[PDB]
């Protein structure tokens, strides 16, 4: 799955 | 980027964790969908609730496939086959039933379905879903509530739901 983190 | 994401509507907080749907391609915070990040990690393709949603609406409205009705088949067959199918079987018979065609408007029964499954005669569920309601709700009209085949209606009906689920 694509994600966006700190 | 001044673009409003996830279900809340606001602007990217680079700070808080994001997944993206593949649908429809937006992102949303782990939480307002609920998604943890370390659970994330064994996520393949992922859909959001809404996009969930639509598909799920939307599985009675697409075109019925070869394989949808090779399903149908079976759910007719499984129907048929049923306990309490027996009075809906074939149409009914004007001697069996007084004034049955006087009261019910719309006659429907498993062998017409039958007919109509064979010669695709449904381009989608919602059609194959509709006939078979009427044969429950014809038989509710026609005969008292406290009547064993109004009873076999209930039971069929049930049965039905439960065995369409997951169907496509
Ligand atoms: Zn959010
Ligand atoms: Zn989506």
């Amino acid at each position: 799955a694509r994600t966006k983190q700190t | 980027d001044t673009k409003l994401y996830c279900i809340c509507k606001t602007p990217y907080d680079e700070s808080k964790f994001y997944i993206g749907c593949d649908r429809c391609q937006n992102w949303y915070h782990g939480r307002c969908v609920g998604i943890l990040q370390s659970e994330a990690e064994l996520i393949d393709e992922y859909v959001c609730p809404q996009c969930q949603s639509t598909e799920d609406a939307m599985t009675v409205l697409t075109p019925l496939t070869e394989k949808d009705y090779e399903g149908l088949k079976r759910v007719l067959r499984s129907l048929q086959a049923h306990k309490m199918a027996w009075p809906f079987l074939e149409p009914v018979d004007p001697n069996d039933a007084p004034d049955y065609y006087g009261v019910i408007k719309e006659p429907m029964d498993l062998a017409t379905m039958e007919e109509r499954v064979q010669r695709r005669y449904y381009e989608k569920l919602t059609e194959f879903v509709a006939d078979m309601t009427k044969i429950f709700d014809n038989c509710r009209y026609y005969n008292p509530s406290d009547s064993p085949f109004y009873q076999c209606a209930e039971v069929l009906e049930s049965f039905f739901v439960q065995k369409l689920k997951g169907f496509k």
